[PDB]
């Protein structure tokens, strides 16, 4: 089964907001097998979350990832005016990267 | 060939005397037809381990 995401969502500054996703795969690995990117209007992306209860170094503290079932999510503690951006969920549970759909973030 | 032939290849030899003296064989019927029965069911997860 192909990735799922929300067409878009909505915030504003300083309100938390989550992101869904749905369409994941399993195998004898786990089932942590979901990363989001954030890709800015032109240019390259950039990875925000792997392993949902982890993220990578570096990373701030203001993004947060959670699993639930064949359903991610991605939560945001607070919006920022640069955070208008494209976040694409995807797994790589066997051995086969199939990214998401793509969903749009708008203040 | 024939009962006669079968009994001299049991004892080996040309020259049958009087009786019963062979217990040539035993008669087992052929299968004629074979059969497969299985069961029923999809595929399986083949390389969701591998």
């Amino acid at each position: 089964s192909a990735l799922t995401q929300p067409p878009s969502a909505s915030g504003s500054p300083g309100q938390s907001v989550t992101i869904s996703c749905t369409g994941a795969s399993s195998d004898v690995g786990g089932y942590n097998y979901v990363s989001w990117y954030q890709q800015h209007p032109g240019k390259a992306p950039k990875l925000m979350i792997y392993e949902v209860n982890k993220r990578p170094s570096g990373v701030p503290d203001r993004f947060s990832g959670s699993k639930s079932g064949n359903t991610a999510s991605l939560t945001i503690s607070g919006l920022q005016a640069d955070d208008e951006a494209d976040y694409y969920c995807c797994s790589y549970a066997l051995s086969r990267v199939v990214f998401g759909g793509g969903t749009m973030l708008t203040v | 060939l024939d009962p006669l032939s079968e009994t001299k290849c049991t004892l080996k030899s040309f020259t049958v005397e009087k009786g019963i003296y062979q217990t040539s064989n035993f008669r087992v019927q052929p299968t004629e037809s074979i059969v497969r029965f299985p069961n029923i069911t999809n595929l399986c997860p083949f390389h969701e381990v591998f």
